Formats: structure tokens, C-alpha cells, sequence
């Protein structure tokens, strides 16, 4: 199923040296998709994330009653997650929760022969439907979640280690 | 099964479980009868705190010593104490009539038959358009999900500060 | 074939569903006694008058305890019945005296008409040719409604009336205020 | 019911049929679909032919119209000094009022017992003529809807269009009079009636 | 959706057919993608026509107004101001409700067809096309159509009106983000011109009461 899927692309063809691919089923290696799928989308939203929330550019004006957005605008990303209020954090917390409950409980399940998930709120998904155009767009979609994947863990790596990056770590906010 | 109202789009249908299967046919349309009833009464239950937990009530007295100026200025769930013994009397017997009526229609919703209908004032609802039936029915269903948790939500709310984030300092609560 | 109350038992071979309220519930199989003066006509007419008895007990506390005691009686005064007997047996013992002699010529000729009766087959047990409305002329359909309206009464009534007297017997009080004193206790 | 949605069609030729809650599809006391939903015809004719006279009685007892004579043995005249018509109905005695409830619940009586009913062979609203029917041992005089005659000699399809444009007048003079009396009980509830309304502020749906 | 593509093609042949999200081949809520497909060209028309009826009422509402009377209270206008945005709030709440009463009633015309006279734009009609007064006016009283209430067109030839259908939603969502090149620059403006206008109510819809 691993020449069926995207995800290969021109410089590395099929890159699997371990050959993790075909050393479980086809649910395992359809785990492993919705596994690679699920952390491009978080970290390609971490990425997004850390550098418009870096950049300063916050929403207007009180996050809480308590709590502005300005003051978790100045302080690190990193750190600005410790500051939120933890009632807020609940609500991230619980459509978090909703959201993952109801992807894997739609019908007809990733791991089988299933789609991986979608959108849950609202439910409309702007996929193309033309099989030759969508194709590319899904390659495009992984390589760039591979890409964020390792920046940030570039941008955990310069927060705790200073250094480790000749890029970064000359900054007051990474 | 998805033939069935309670099926909906976002988990349709849910069980995860497989409880439909731990029974027979007839095990599956208890579940289905009592999960309406739970929905019908928590509903009920939702906006009687929802009311009551505000300040709305009745002009005047509800007995010959008791108005309800007095159990508006409680919380619901002990002010549901302070209503007489012939109150709750009445209450509970006028429940009796409708659960003993529900129950002793010609079939029973277990064997196929309706589900508890209303008894007074006796509406009839047969012939209303199974289009729009079979939708109003996934919204009696999906409200009394809902409001089956919101309920729930309400008790734990009551007793245990902070179980629910958007309850914490309400003064009804 | 299996008992329709009892649908783990076997049906009790003498009861087919003739009389008013048989749904074959003889668990310990006592309509088939057949040896010491008693059968199932003798159970039958103990049924029956047990029922009756028991039927006019239970209006018997109602009427004294909501609408007091008969003229002539006014020296009871006690919602407890229990007890309002025996302020009649100590003003007027001779109504009471006069009411059980008469009940035991009423008795012991109730007694031979059973006996007899079993040894015949001219008498239905209960059955005293009290109908004189005539309710058992017309519609058979709806005569064995009323007999099985009697049975179903009946039975209820017996647990009533053994309820009233053993709750009359340790509350002194009354029936009704029997009523009112569980409903504030178990109020939820 | 074929001739419900023929008749509401007339109404409004936009909003041909008009049922949300889809009670022309019931039944009441298990008689049958088409006869309650005469039933139904019935007590919406007259649910807008008493609101249609309310509408009329309201705005002719809110100003100060109060006739010569007064009916009574002592004086005690219509009770328009107040003035304020919810209130006036309060004021008029406590048994006055039992002999217009009786009086209108013979026409009700009438309108059930005489000739035909609106729950078989139909035409509701028609109320039946005082003359037949042999129930009544006065004999009266007059009717109830053509007293003086007027106007016998309209075809069918003329009094047909009447019924159609008496439901329309009807339904409107239902908004209508209950507009007047929610201003009579909570200020703001109709937003083109502030401040004419003097809040009778009692209650009005309660007689004594 | 085939029909919607050779609309692209008169659209702008450089450019070409072009959706990005490909909503051309969705379904909303469960109707079907031929319903979905007259949804999106409706309300783009709709978008568009209103937007263009916006552009140029921020054009002379800005610079010419009638001066009577405005109300049965005095002060007779809401005194411009010349920002035609900020013009909305105080003109006031009793006479917003009378445009949001047409507007209720002129937008249940659309989607009633007419009582029935055009089917549904989902069903088949034309997507731009407004059903006529034509049923209302035969009953009640003479009411002007809301298109063309004199009858000046219907003189043209029928390859004309395709020919302007393209011009009208090319012209229409110009004028979308053109309006949306206004009330945006009142707020964080951004643009070169700099200068036209200037306030801050910015957005949605109505002002001090309500809820
Ligand atoms: C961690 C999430 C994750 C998951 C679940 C996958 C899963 C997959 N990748 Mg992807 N990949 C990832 C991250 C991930 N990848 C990253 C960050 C990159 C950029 C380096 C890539 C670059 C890449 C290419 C170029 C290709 C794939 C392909 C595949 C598929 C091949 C099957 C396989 O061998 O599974 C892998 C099995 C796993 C259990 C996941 C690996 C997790 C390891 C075992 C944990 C240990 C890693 C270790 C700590 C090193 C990380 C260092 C870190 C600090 C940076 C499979 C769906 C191929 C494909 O899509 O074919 C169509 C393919 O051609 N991957
Ligand atoms: C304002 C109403 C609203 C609400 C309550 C939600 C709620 C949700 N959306 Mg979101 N969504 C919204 C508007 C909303 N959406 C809008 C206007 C867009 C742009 C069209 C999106 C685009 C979007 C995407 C792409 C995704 C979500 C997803 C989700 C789910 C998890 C994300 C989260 O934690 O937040 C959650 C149920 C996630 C989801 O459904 O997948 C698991 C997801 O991937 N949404
Ligand atoms: C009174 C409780 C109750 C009962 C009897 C039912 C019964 C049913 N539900 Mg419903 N459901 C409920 C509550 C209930 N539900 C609540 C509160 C929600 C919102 C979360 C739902 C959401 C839901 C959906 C989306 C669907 C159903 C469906 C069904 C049918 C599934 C078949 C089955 O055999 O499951 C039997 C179910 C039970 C025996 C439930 C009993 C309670 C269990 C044993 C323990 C639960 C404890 C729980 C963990 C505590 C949580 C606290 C809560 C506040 C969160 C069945 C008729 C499906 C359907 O309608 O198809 C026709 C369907 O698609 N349910
Ligand atoms: C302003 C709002 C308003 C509305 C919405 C209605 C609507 C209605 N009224 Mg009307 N009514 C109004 C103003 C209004 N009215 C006013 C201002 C008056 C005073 C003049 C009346 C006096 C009036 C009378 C005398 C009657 C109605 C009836 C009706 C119903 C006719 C349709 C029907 O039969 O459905 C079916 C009915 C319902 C859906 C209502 C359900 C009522 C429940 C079950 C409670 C029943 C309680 C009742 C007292 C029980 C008595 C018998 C019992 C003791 C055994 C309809 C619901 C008629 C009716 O309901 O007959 C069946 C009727 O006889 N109304
Ligand atoms: C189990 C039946 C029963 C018994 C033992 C009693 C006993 C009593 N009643 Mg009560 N009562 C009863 C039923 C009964 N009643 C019924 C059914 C009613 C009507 C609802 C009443 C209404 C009532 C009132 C209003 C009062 C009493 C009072 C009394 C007390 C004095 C009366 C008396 O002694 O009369 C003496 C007995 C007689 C005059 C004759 C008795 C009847 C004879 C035996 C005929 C029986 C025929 C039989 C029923 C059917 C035919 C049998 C056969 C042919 C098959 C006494 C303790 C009074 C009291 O003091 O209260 C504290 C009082 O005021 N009773
Ligand atoms: C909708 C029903 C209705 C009801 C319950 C009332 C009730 C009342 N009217 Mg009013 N009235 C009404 C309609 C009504 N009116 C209509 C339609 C008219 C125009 C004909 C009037 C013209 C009127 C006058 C001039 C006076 C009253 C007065 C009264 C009050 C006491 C005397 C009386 O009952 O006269 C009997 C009812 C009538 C004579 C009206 C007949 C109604 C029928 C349906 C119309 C046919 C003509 C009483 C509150 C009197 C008063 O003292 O007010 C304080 C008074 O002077 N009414
Ligand atoms: C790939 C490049 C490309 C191609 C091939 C086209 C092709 C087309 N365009 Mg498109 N368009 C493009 C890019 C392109 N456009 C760009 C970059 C823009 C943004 C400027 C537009 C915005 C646009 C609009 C709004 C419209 C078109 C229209 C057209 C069609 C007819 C144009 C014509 O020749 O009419 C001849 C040209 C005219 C008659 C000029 C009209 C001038 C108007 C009436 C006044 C404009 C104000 C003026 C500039 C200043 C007034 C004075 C001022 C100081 C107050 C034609 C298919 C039209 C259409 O779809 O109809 C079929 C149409 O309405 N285009
Ligand atoms: C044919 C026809 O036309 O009819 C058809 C069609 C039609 C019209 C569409 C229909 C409909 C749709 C309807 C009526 C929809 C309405 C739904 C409704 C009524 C929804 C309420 C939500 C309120 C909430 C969630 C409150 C939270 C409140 C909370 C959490 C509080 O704390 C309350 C509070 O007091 C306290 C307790 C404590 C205070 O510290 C705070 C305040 C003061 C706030 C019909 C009638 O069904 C049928
Ligand atoms: C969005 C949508 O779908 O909407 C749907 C929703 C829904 C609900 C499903 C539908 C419905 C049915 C509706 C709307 C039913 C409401 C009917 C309504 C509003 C009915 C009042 C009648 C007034 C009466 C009987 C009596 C007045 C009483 C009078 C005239 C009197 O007795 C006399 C009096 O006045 C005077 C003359 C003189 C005074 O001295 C004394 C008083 C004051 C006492 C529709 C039609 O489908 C529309
Ligand atoms: C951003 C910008 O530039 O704009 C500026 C300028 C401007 C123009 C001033 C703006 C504005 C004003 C706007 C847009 C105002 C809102 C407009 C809008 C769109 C309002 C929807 C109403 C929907 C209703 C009432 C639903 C009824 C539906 C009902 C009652 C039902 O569903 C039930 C029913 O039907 C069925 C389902 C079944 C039947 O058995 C029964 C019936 C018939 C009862 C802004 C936003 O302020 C700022
Ligand atoms: C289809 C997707 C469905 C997703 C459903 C998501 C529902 C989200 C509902 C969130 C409602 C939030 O409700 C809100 O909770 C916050 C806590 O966060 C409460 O906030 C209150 O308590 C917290 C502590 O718990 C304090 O820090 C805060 O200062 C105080 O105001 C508010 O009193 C309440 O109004």
C-alpha cells in the first residue's frame, strides 16, 4: 500500500531505510499515515504558532478578565501557555477532546479501510475531487507537516538549550 | 442501526460498546423508550433549574404557608424540600396516572408498539408527515442528549465546585 | 401447559380457567386437597366470602373515619376502629350482640347451603341467589366481567382489611391518619 | 381537508397552505381526520368573529361611550368611569356577569344542537336560524344573522368570497385584540401601541 | 457545474476557472452538489449586487444628501459627517427596523418564487433572476417591480444578457472587496490612498441599544 499512497516524493523516492512500512499490516502502516498526518497538522499549526505569537502580532485585547493578550504577547510561546488560565485551557482541552472522539468514531475508521480524518466543525472539507490534482496537494500537505515537524523541535530546542541552532538563539523570543 | 431517528450525522450510528446487540429486538426498544423518556425529563430538568435558578416563579402562594417567594430564594435542588408533602402528593400521583397509561397502550413499544404519547390534554400525532417527524424526532433526541449532560452538569456543579469550568462562580450553583 | 402467574410451574390440574379469577396461581397445590371436609368448592366459598367480608370492612373504617359513626353511636369519637369498638361494646353491647347471633344463624345456614351444595351440583360456591337487580339475566360477557370484578376487588380488599386491623391494632390511630403519618415519613 | 387547502389557497394566493405544527392532520376525541378538522374550521371562525366584534367593543368602550338608558332598578349605569375597558368588565357587577355568559352559552348551545353541525356534514360558522329546528317555545322574532333580511339573493359565489374575507378579517382582529390587552399587562409588547394602552395590569383572562 | 465553468471561460480567459477551496464539487447540507452549485452562484450574485449597490451609496452619501425632514422629531438629518459608515447609527433604531422589514420581505419574494410563478434557484431558475410582482399585482394594489419597474429592457436580443450576466458578477465582486476597500480603511487602514475617510464603528451592524 506504501507505493499507493502519497508522501513520495523527488529526492527521497520511498524513504524507509527501517522498512516500518511493510513490518506491520496495512492498519499499521494506516496508523502510521493518520500518525504522520496528525503530527504534520499540529506541528505546521505549532510552527504557524510560535512565529506570529514570536512576532508580537496578538489578538485586541483581554484573553481573560484577568488576563490580556498583551501580556502573554511579550513573554516566549513556550512560556505563554503557563500563563493561560486554566479554565481556558479546559476549553482548549475539552474540543481537543471532541474533536478526536468524533474523528475516531466516524464511521468507517482510518485503520480499516477508511478515510483519514477531516474537518470536524464545520464539516465541508475543500478537497478536490479531480484524482490527479488532489494527489499533489496531500504530497504537499505532509512534506510541509515534515517540515514543521522539525522546526519545532528546532524552536524546543533553542528554549531549552541555548545554542543549537546558528539560525536562531540571538533572539529574546525562541 | 442508522434506520432508526437517533442516528445522526456526526456519530451515526453511535455505539461503541455494541450494547444494541446485547440483547434481543425487544431489549434495543427499551433503550430506545427509556433514553426518550431520560431525554423528555432531563429537559424538564435543564429549564426548571435554568428558571428556577434565576429568580422566575410564580405570582403569589403555592400553599397556605408556603409561597414561592420563598423557594425562589433558594437554590433548586433543596428547593424542591421546602414544597408541602401534599404537594409533592400531587406531583407524584398525576406521574403515576401517566406512567401506569404509557405503559398499558393495545402494544407495547417493547413488542413494536408506540412510545408514551401525550395523555393530557390527549393530542393525537399519527398522521403528521414522517418527513418531518422522523427529523423532530432526531431533535427530541439530540436535545435530550444534550440536556442529559447539561443536568448532570447542574448536580455536579451544585456539590462539587469547579468539576464544570463554566459554573464555577454562578450563584445559582 | 404452565401457570400464567407462575410461568416456571407446571398449571395446577384442577384450576382451567372456569371460575372468575383463576390465572393459576396454586404454587403449594392446595386446590387439590380433597380429604378433611374441605376441596376447592370449600376453598372457593372461603375465597368468596373473605372477599366479601374483607370488601365491607374496608368502606366499614372509611365511612366511620371520614364521616363519623352512625346516630346513635356518637360516644366513639376514635378515628382508631380498633378501639372506637369497644366504646360501642361499652355503651350499646346489644347491637353488636344482636348483629352476631344474627350472623351465626346467617352462618350456619350458609354452612349447610355449602355442604350441601358440594354434594349437589344446584349451587355455584358463593353463589346465594342474591341478585335482585338482576345484573346476572342479560349478557354473559358482561356477568363474567362482574364476577371477575368481585374476585379482583375482593382480593384486594382482603389485604385492606387484614392491613386495617393489624395497623389499627399497633398504631391505634386510624387508617387514614396511618395514611397521612406514612406519607410525611417517606416523603422524598 | 381537500377542501382546506382549497379554501386557504383563496386567502392568500402566495401562501397557498400554512401549517407548521400540522394540526389540520389530527384528531381530537377519535372521531375521525375530517371531522375535526370542521372542528378546527369552526373554532377558528369563531375564535376571529368574537375578536372581530372585541375589536369594535374595545375602541367603542375605551372612549367615553356610554348609552341612555341605564338598565337597572337603583341607576348603576355601564361602568365607563373608570374608563379603561379591561377594567370596565370588572366593574360592571358580580351578577351581570352571569347573565352575558349564560346568554352568550345559549348561541353556543344553539349553535351545537339545531340544524347541522360543523363534526358531520359541515358549513361552519353557519349558525343555525332561530325559526326552525322547533327547540325553542317563545317563538323569537328575528335571526341571528339576517334579522332584517339583508341580504338574501347573493349567489353562491358571492357569499362564498364572504367566509374567505371574514377568515382574513378574522385572523387579523385576533393580532388585533390581543395587542390591545398585552399593552394592558406588559408595556413594550407591541412597539406601534406605546403609550395609548393604560395597563389594566390585573388579570385578564379570568372573569370575577 | 459544467454551465458554471463556461462562465469562467467569459469571465477572464487569462486567469481561467479557478477555485481554490473546490467548492464547485461539495454538497451542503446533504441537498446534492447541483443545488450546491446554484447556492454559491446565488449568493455570489447576491454578494456582488449588493456590494455594487454599496459602492456607489458610499460614493454620494459621502457628498450629497437630501436635507427634509427625517423624522417627526426635528433635527432634520443625521448631519454628515461626511464618513458615510458612521451615517447608519444615529439615523435612528425605529427607522433601521423599517429596512430590515423590506429587506425581510423583499429577500422571502426571492426565495418564494414569486408564489410560485419561477421555480427554485436550486431547482433550476436562473440564479440572478428576481421573481416579478407580477402575482402580487394582480391582487392587492399596484406595486412597482423591483428590476425593472418601467419595462425599459426587454427590448434586447437574448445573446446580450449573457454577455452582461459576465459583465454584471465581474463587476460584482470588484466591487466586493472595492467596498471592502472603504470600511476597512477606518480601521488599521492599509492602502496608499490615504486620504478618503475615517472612523471607528467598524462593523456589524447596529449601535447602543440592544442586548
Ligand atoms: C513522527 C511522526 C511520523 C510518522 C508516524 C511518520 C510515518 C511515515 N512516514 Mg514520515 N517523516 C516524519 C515523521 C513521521 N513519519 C518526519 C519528521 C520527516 C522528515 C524527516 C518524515 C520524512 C518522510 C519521508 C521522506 C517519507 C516518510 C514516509 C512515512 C511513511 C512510511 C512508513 C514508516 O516507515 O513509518 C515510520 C514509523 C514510525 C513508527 C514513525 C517514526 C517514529 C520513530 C520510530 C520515533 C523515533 C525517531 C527518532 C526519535 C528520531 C527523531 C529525531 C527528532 C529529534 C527530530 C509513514 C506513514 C514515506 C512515505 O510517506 O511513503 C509514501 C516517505 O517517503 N516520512
Ligand atoms: C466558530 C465556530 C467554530 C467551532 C466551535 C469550531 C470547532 C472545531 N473546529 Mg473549526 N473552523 C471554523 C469554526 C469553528 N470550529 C471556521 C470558521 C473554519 C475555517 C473554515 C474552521 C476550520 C477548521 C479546520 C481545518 C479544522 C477545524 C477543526 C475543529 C475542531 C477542533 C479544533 C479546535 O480545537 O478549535 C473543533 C470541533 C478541526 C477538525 O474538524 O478536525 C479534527 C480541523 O481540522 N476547524
Ligand atoms: C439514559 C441513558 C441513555 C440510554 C438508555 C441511551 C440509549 C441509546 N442511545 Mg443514547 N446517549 C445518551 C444517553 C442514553 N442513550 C447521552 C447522555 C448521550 C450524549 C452523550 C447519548 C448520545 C447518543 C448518540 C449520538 C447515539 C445514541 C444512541 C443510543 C441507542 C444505542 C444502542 C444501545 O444499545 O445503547 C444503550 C445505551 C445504554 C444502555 C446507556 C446506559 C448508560 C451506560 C450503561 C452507562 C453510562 C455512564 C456514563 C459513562 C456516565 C457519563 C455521564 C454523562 C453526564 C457524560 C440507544 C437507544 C444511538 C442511536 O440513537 O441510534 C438509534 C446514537 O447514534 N446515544
Ligand atoms: C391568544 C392566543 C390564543 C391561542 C393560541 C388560542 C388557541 C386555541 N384555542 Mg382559544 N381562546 C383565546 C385565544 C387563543 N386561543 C381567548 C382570548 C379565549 C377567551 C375568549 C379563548 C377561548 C377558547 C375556548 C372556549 C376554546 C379555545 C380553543 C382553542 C384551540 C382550538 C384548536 C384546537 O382545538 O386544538 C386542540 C386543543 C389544544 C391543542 C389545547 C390543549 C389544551 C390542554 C390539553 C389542556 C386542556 C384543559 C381543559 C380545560 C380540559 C377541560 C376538560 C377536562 C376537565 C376533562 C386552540 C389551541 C378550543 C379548544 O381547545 O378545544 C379543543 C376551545 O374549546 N379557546
Ligand atoms: C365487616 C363488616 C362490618 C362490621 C363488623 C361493622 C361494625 C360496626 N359498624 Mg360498620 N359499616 C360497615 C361494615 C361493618 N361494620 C359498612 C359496609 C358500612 C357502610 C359503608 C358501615 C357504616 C357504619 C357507620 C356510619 C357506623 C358503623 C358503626 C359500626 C359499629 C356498630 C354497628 C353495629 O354494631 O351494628 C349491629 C349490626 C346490625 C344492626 C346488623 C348487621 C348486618 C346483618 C348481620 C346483615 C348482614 C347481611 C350481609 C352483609 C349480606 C348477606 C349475607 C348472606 C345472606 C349471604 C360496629 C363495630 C357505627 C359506629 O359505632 O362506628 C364507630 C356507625 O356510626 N358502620
Ligand atoms: C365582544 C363582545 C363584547 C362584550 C363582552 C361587551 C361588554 C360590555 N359592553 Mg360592549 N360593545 C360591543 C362588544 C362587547 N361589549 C360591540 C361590538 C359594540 C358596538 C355595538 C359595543 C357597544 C357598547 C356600548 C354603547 C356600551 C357597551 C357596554 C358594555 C358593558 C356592559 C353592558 C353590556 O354588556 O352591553 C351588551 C352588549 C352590547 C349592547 C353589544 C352587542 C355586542 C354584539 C356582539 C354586537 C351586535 C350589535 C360590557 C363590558 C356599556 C357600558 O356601560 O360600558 C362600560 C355601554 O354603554 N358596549
Ligand atoms: C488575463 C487578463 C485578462 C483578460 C483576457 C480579461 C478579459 C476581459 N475582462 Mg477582465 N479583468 C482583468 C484581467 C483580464 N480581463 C484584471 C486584471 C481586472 C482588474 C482591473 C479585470 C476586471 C474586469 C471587470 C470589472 C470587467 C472585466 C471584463 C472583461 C471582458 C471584457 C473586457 C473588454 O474588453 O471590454 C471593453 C472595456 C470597456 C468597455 C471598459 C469599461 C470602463 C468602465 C465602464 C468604466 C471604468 C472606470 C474607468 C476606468 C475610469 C472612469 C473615469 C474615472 C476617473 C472616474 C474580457 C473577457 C468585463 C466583463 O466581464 O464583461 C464581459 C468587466 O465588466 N475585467
Ligand atoms: C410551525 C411553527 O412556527 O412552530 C414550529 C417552528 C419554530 C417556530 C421554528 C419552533 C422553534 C424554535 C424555538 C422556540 C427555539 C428556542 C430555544 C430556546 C428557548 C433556547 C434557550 C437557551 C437558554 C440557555 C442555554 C440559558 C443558559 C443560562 C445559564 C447557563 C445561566 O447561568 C442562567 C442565569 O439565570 C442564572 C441561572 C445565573 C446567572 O449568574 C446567570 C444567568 C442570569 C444568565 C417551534 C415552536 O418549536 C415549532
Ligand atoms: C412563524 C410562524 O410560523 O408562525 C406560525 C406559528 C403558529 C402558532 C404555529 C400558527 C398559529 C395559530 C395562532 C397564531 C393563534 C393565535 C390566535 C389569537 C391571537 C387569538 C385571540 C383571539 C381573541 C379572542 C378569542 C377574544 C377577545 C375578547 C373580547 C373581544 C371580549 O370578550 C370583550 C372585551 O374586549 C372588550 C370588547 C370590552 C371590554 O370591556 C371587555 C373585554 C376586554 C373582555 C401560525 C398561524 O401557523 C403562525
Ligand atoms: C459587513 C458589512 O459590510 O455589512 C455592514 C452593513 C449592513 C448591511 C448594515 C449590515 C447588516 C444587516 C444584516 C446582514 C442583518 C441580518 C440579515 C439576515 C440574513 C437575517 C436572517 C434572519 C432569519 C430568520 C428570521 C429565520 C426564520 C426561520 C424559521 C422561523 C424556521 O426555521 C421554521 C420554518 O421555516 C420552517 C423551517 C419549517 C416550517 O414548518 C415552519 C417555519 C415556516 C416557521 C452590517 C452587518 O451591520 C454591517
Ligand atoms: C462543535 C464544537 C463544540 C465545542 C463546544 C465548546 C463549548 C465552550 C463553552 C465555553 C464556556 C465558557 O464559560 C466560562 O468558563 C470560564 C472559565 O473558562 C468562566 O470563567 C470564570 O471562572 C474561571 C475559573 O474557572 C476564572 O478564571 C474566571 O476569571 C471566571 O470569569 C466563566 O464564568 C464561564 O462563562
Amino acid at each position: 500500500k506504501v507505493d499507493e499512497m502519497p508522501g513520495a516524493t523527488a529526492p527521497l523516492g520511498k524513504f524507509d531505510p527501517l522498512n516500518l512500512a511493510t513490518l506491520g499490516s496495512e492498519s499499521t502502516l494506516a496508523w502510521f499515515r493518520a500518525a504522520e498526518l496528525k503530527h504534520s497538522r499540529v506541528a505546521m499549526l505549532a510552527t504557524t504558532g510560535y512565529l506570529v505569537q514570536a512576532a508580537g502580532i496578538h489578538f485586541p485585547g483581554m484573553l481573560s478578565s484577568d488576563v490580556s493578550f498583551e501580556s502573554l504577547s511579550a513573554m516566549k510561546p513556550l512560556d505563554a501557555w503557563d500563563a493561560v488560565p486554566e479554565g481556558g485551557k479546559n476549553q482548549i482541552y475539552f474540543t481537543i477532546f471532541l474533536a478526536e472522539f468524533i474523528t475516531e468514531c466516524k464511521g468507517t475508521h482510518y485503520t480499516k479501510g477508511g478515510p483519514l480524518p477531516t474537518i470536524v466543525f464545520p464539516p465541508i472539507d475543500f478537497s478536490t475531487v479531480n484524482p490527479e490534482q488532489l494527489k499533489t496537494r496531500q504530497n504537499r500537505e505532509l512534506n510541509n507537516g515534515r517540515l514543521a515537524m522539525i522546526a519545532i523541535m528546532s524552536f524546543v530546542a533553542a528554549a531549552n538549550i541555548p545554542g543549537s541552532v546558528p539560525a536562531l538563539a540571538g533572539n529574546p523570543m525562541f | 442501526l442508522s434506520s432508526l431517528p437517533g442516528s445522526t450525522a456526526p456519530v451515526g450510528p453511535f455505539d461503541p460498546l455494541n450494547l444494541a446487540d446485547s440483547g434481543s429486538e425487544e431489549t434495543l426498544a427499551w433503550f430506545r423508550a427509556s433514553e426518550l423518556k431520560h431525554g423528555r425529563v432531563a429537559m424538564l430538568a435543564t429549564t426548571g433549574y435554568l428558571v428556577q435558578g434565576a429568580g422566575i416563579h410564580f405570582p403569589g402562594m403555592l400553599s397556605s404557608d408556603v409561597s414561592f417567594e420563598s423557594l425562589s430564594a433558594m437554590k433548586p435542588l433543596e428547593a424542591w424540600d421546602a414544597v408541602p408533602d401534599a404537594g409533592k402528593a400531587q406531583i407524584l400521583g398525576t406521574i403515576f396516572i401517566a406512567e401506569m397509561i404509557t405503559e398499558s397502550k393495545p402494544v407495547h413499544y417493547t413488542k413494536g408498539g408506540p412510545m408514551p404519547t401525550m395523555v393530557f390534554p390527549a393530542i393525537d400525532f399519527s398522521g403528521v408527515d414522517a418527513a418531518t417527524l422522523k427529523r423532530k424526532q432526531d431533535s427530541e433526541l439530540n436535545n435530550g442528549r444534550l440536556a442529559m449532560i447539561a443536568i448532570m452538569s447542574f448536580i455536579s456543579a451544585a456539590n462539587i465546585p469547579g468539576s464544570v469550568p463554566a459554573l464555577t462562580n454562578n450563584p445559582a450553583f | 401447559e404452565k401457570s400464567q402467574s407462575l410461568p416456571f410451574m407446571n398449571r395446577p390440574p384442577l384450576l382451567d380457567g372456569s371460575m372468575a379469577g383463576d390465572v393459576g396461581f396454586d404454587p403449594l397445590g392446595l386446590s387439590n386437597i380433597d380429604d378433611v371436609g374441605i376441596d376447592l368448592y370449600w376453598l372457593r366459598e372461603a375465597e368468596i366470602k373473605h372477599c366479601r367480608v374483607a370488601m365491607l370492612a374496608v368502606v366499614g373504617i372509611l365511612q366511620v373515619e371520614i364521616f363519623g359513626p352512625a346516630p346513635g353511636c356518637e360516644m366513639a369519637t376514635d378515628k382508631c376502629q380498633m378501639d372506637a369498638f369497644w366504646q360501642i361494646w361499652g355503651a350499646h353491647p346489644q347491637y353488636i350482640a344482636f348483629g352476631l347471633i344474627m350472623i351465626m344463624m346467617i352462618e350456619m345456614i350458609s354452612g349447610i347451603a355449602t355442604t350441601q351444595g358440594r354434594e349437589s351440583g344446584e349451587r355455584a360456591p358463593g353463589d346465594f341467589g342474591l341478585d335482585p337487580l338482576g345484573y346476572g339475566k342479560g349478557d354473559a360477557a358482561g356477568y363474567a366481567r362482574l364476577q371477575a370484578q368481585e374476585i379482583a376487588n375482593g382480593r384486594l380488599a382482603m389485604f385492606a382489611a387484614a392491613g386495617e386491623i393489624m395497623q389499627g391494632c399497633t398504631t391505634h390511630q386510624g387508617a387514614l391518619e396511618n395514611l397521612m403519618t406514612a406519607l410525611r415519613d417517606n416523603s422524598f | 381537508k381537500d377542501d382546506l387547502i382549497a379554501i386557504a389557497e383563496k386567502s392568500n394566493p402566495v401562501l397557498k397552505y400554512y401549517d407548521p405544527l400540522q394540526l389540520g392532520s389530527t384528531t381530537i376525541w377519535g372521531e375521525t381526520n375530517s371531522a375535526t378538522i370542521g372542528f378546527l374550521r369552526q373554532s377558528e371562525i369563531k375564535h376571529g368573529r368574537i375578536a372581530m366584534a372585541a375589536f369594535v367593543g374595545y375602541i367603542v368602550q375605551a372612549n367615553g361611550i356610554h348609552f341612555p338608558w341605564p338598565m337597572s332598578f337603583d341607576g348603576t349605569p355601564f361602568p365607563a368611569d373608570a374608563g379603561s375597558p379591561p377594567e370596565q368588565w370588572d366593574a360592571l357587577s358580580d351578577a351581570a356577569k352571569w347573565q352575558i355568559i349564560l346568554f352568550i352559552g345559549f348561541l353556543e348551545w344553539f349553535s351545537e344542537a339545531a340544524g347541522k353541525h360543523y363534526m358531520r356534514g359541515g358549513k361552519p360558522g353557519a349558525f343555525p336560524n332561530f325559526s326552525d329546528s322547533d327547540l325553542i317555545p317563545h317563538p323569537v322574532p328575528l335571526n341571528l344573522y339576517d334579522p332584517f333580511g339583508f341580504s338574501k339573493g347573493k349567489t353562491e359565489a358571492q357569499k362564498a368570497d364572504g367566509l374567505i374575507k371574514e377568515l382574513n378579517n378574522g385572523r387579523l382582529a385576533m393580532i388585533g385584540i390581543m395587542g390591545f390587552l398585552a399593552e394592558q399587562k406588559v408595556e413594550g409588547s407591541v412597539p406601534l401601541l406605546k403609550g395609548v394602552v393604560p395597563h389594566y395590569d390585573g388579570e385578564v383572562m379570568a372573569p370575577f | 457545474k459544467a454551465e458554471l465553468e463556461a462562465i469562467a471561460k467569459k469571465a477572464n480567459p487569462t486567469l481561467g476557472y479557478y477555485d481554490p477551496l473546490s467548492l464547485a464539487d461539495k454538497d451542503f447540507w446533504g441537498k446534492g452538489n447541483d443545488a450546491t452549485i446554484a447556492f454559491l452562484r446565488q449568493s455570489e450574485i447576491k454578494h456582488g449586487r449588493i456590494a455594487m449597490f454599496a459602492f456607489v451609496g458610499y460614493i454620494v452619501q459621502s457628498n450629497f444628501v437630501f436635507p427634509w425632514a427625517q423624522t417627526l422629531a426635528g433635527a432634520p438629518h443625521p448631519s454628515a459627517d461626511l464618513s458615510p459608515e458612521a451615517q447608519w447609527d444615529a439615523i435612528p433604531l425605529g427607522a433601521k427596523w423599517q429596512i430590515f422589514a423590506v429587506i425581510s420581505a423583499l429577500e422571502l419574494w426571492d426565495e418564494c418564487g414569486g408564489g410560485g410563478v419561477l421555480p427554485h434557484y436550486t431547482k433550476g431558475r436562473k440564479p440572478g433572476q428576481y421573481p416579478p410582482f407580477t402575482l402580487f399585482r394582480d391582487n392587492v394594489h399596484f406595486v412597482l417591480d423591483l428590476y425593472d419597474p418601467f419595462g425599459f429592457n426587454k427590448n434586447m436580443s437574448e445573446e446580450t444578457k449573457e454577455r452582461r450576466l459576465v459583465s454584471e458578477l465581474n463587476n460584482g465582486r470588484l466591487a466586493m472587496l472595492g467596498i471592502f476597500g472603504f470600511l476597512c480603511a477606518d480601521t488599521i487602514p492599509g492602502s496608499v490612498p490615504l486620504l478618503n475617510d475615517i472612523a471607528i464603528p467598524y462593523s456589524g451592524q447596529v449601535m447602543q441599544p440592544f442586548e
